[PDB]
């Protein structure tokens, strides 16, 4: 009723000299508690502060006004006043200020609003705050960058449109540069959090990966800050499925294999997940992983994981990738046995294991079975019976009809038959397989419409048919009719195996 | 062929706050409620 009303009138004065002088006193009063609260309680005052800030051409006035809002932003009533008085649009404009002071007041004020004022997120987005904040990432004050990147994290979290705007603005590039450039923990952390939120968007992934984000994030994997390390891993894992074709992952792969020995569950989980994706169809990555003891490191991880399928599934998939299609694939198949992985691998075929893990494990065993030295061990561990069980159970759900556990029982069918197909290259294994009354099922599978099933069914039958007894049993099971038809399949494998079974049955 | 595992973890386990900017202003304590209540 004394200073406030008067200063308010002065702020709205037509003469700038009077305005500027008022801005200084107002700012001064905002530094004292009693008068700060008085200012935030005057709608007309706050409104005059905001208008003056976004209209004045006096750097000193712009500093005192922004400084005033900054001081008011420490209280709920201040934050509310700023919000209701068109504060957001004004503050966003100030982010274009060439003055550091003004810029710092503005970003701090906006940050406080985004953190504690409901409705601020939308307002900032609406005012085009995302674009300016991203444009400010080329500044060099690390504390400033930390607050700015934190604003982006708040605005992008769970909001797809904000994520795309950050992308269109050149966000990925700028954020990766931060990771590759500074050492200030708080900035690296907040920045890794923005990249994490952006890595969830399938459209942001390419931009981040091409900018060298995998390497930039890889750089901090051994930092003392656990929150920094973990956020980099979450991000790297989200990106991994989009970086399977990237060159130069050798350094990262070494670190990742080392991280598999971490005591931190979240670290190991991400290390395994990233490794599985990076070893997907990339012979170079597979070789590098084998080179640094990846096989042993993964076997140890699986054993340590126990029933934690978040770890075993990606670790088992990695091992599956590593035991196939590359120079060291066979040595890898052999090494799994040497590092005592066969027992646990077979164990994973049983409960509490869920289908996703079951499918990956069957795949790995199919690969391991390619190494003759694993035949006896796998048999000794009870692989065959269980593989048959999964096949029977899976085959039934197929005919009695889709995704179960997120897995199609048709995949289990050819996966198990495919595994039994290879294990059947061993005499003793053939005795066990036939001893389980499987032939009738295999012959049945020849009628499947899925060529892959046909092929693996014809395959096991062919291996089995090398023994006279089994051959006559197959023949006696009525395999001749279906095989004669598959003999004419345009599928090389189907026709070849089919002819082979027929030939064997007539020796 | 090898298969990809599609990860998209955005919300991360919650588990020193950001250091204030260097400005010529008196330190001001933020409303108690703004420090005991999570972000909006």
């Amino acid at each position: 009723t004394r200073a406030i009303p008067e200063l308010t009138k002065l702020l709205n004065d037509e003469d700038q000299v009077v305005v500027n002088k008022a801005a200084v006193m107002v700012h001064q009063l905002s530094k004292k508690e009693a008068s700060r609260h008085a200012i935030m309680r005057s709608p007309q005052m706050v409104s005059a502060i905001v208008r003056t800030m976004q209209n004045t051409n006096d750097v000193e006035t712009a500093r005192c006004t922004a400084g005033t809002l900054h001081n008011l932003s420490h209280h709920r009533e201040g934050l509310l006043a700023i919000f209701k008085s068109g504060g957001i649009p004004a503050l966003v404009k100030m982010l274009g200020s060439p003055v550091d002071s003004v810029l710092f007041y503005a970003i701090t004020t906006l940050h406080n609003l985004l953190l504690h004022q409901e409705g601020a997120k939308m307002a900032v987005r609406l005012a085009g705050g995302l674009q300016k904040m991203v444009a400010l990432l080329n500044k060099t004050n690390v504390k400033f960058l930390a607050i700015t990147t934190d604003c982006l994290q708040i605005l992008a979290y769970g909001n797809q449109e904000s994520k795309l705007i950050i992308l269109a603005s050149g966000g990925p590039q700028a954020l990766v540069n931060i990771m590759r450039t500074y050492t200030y923990e708080k900035l690296l952390w907040t920045t890794s959090r923005v990249l994490k939120v952006l890595s969830v968007c399938s459209s942001n992934k390419p931009a981040i990966v091409e900018a060298g984000g995998m390497q930039a994030l890889g750089l901090h994997l051994t930092d003392p800050s656990q929150r920094l390390v973990q956020n980099c891993l979450w991000t790297l894992r989200n990106l991994s499925d989009a970086a399977t074709k990237q060159e130069g992952m050798e350094g990262l792969l070494g670190t990742l294999v080392q991280l598999l020995g971490s005591d931190d569950i979240n670290v190991v989980t991400c290390a395994a997940g990233i490794l599985s994706n990076l070893t997907c169809n990339n012979y170079k990555n597979k070789m590098m992983v084998c080179q640094v003891g990846g096989i042993e490191a993964l076997v140890r991880t699986v054993l340590r994981a126990g029933d934690r399928e978040d770890i075993t599934e990606p670790a088992i998939c990695a091992l599956r990738h590593l035991t196939s299609r590359h120079q060291e694939a066979e040595m890898a198949q052999n090494a799994v046995r040497l590092h005592y992985g066969l027992p646990v691998v077979v164990k994973l075929l049983h409960p509490p294991s869920h289908w996703p893990l079951i499918k990956a494990t069957v795949g790995l065993i199919r690969n391991l079975a390619l190494c003759p030295a694993n035949h006896a061990p796998l048999r000794e561990q009870g692989a065959i019976p269980r593989l048959v069980q999964l096949l029977v159970r899976a085959h039934q759900d197929t005919q009695r009809r889709q995704f179960v556990e997120g897995v199609r029982m048709e995949e289990i069918v050819e996966g198990c038959t495919g595994a039994l197909h290879i294990l059947a290259r061993d005499v003793h294994n053939r005795i066990v397989i036939r001893g389980l009354n499987t032939i009738p099922l295999f012959v049945q599978l020849l009628y499947s419409p899925i060529e892959n099933i046909q092929r693996v069914a014809a395959g096991v039958l062919c291996e089995l048919a090398q023994d006279k007894e089994a051959a006559e049993a197959i023949e006696a099971e009525g395999a001749t009719a279906p095989l004669t038809e598959l003999l004419h399949s345009r599928n090389e494998g189907v026709a070849t195996y089919a002819a082979a079974v027929l030939f064997r049955m007539s020796e | 062929a090898d298969t990809l595992l599609h990860f998209a973890t955005e919300s991360t386990p919650d588990g020193s706050s950001l250091s204030a900017l260097s400005l010529d202003e008196p330190f001001i304590q933020k409303d108690v409620e703004l420090r005991i209540m999570p972000p909006v």
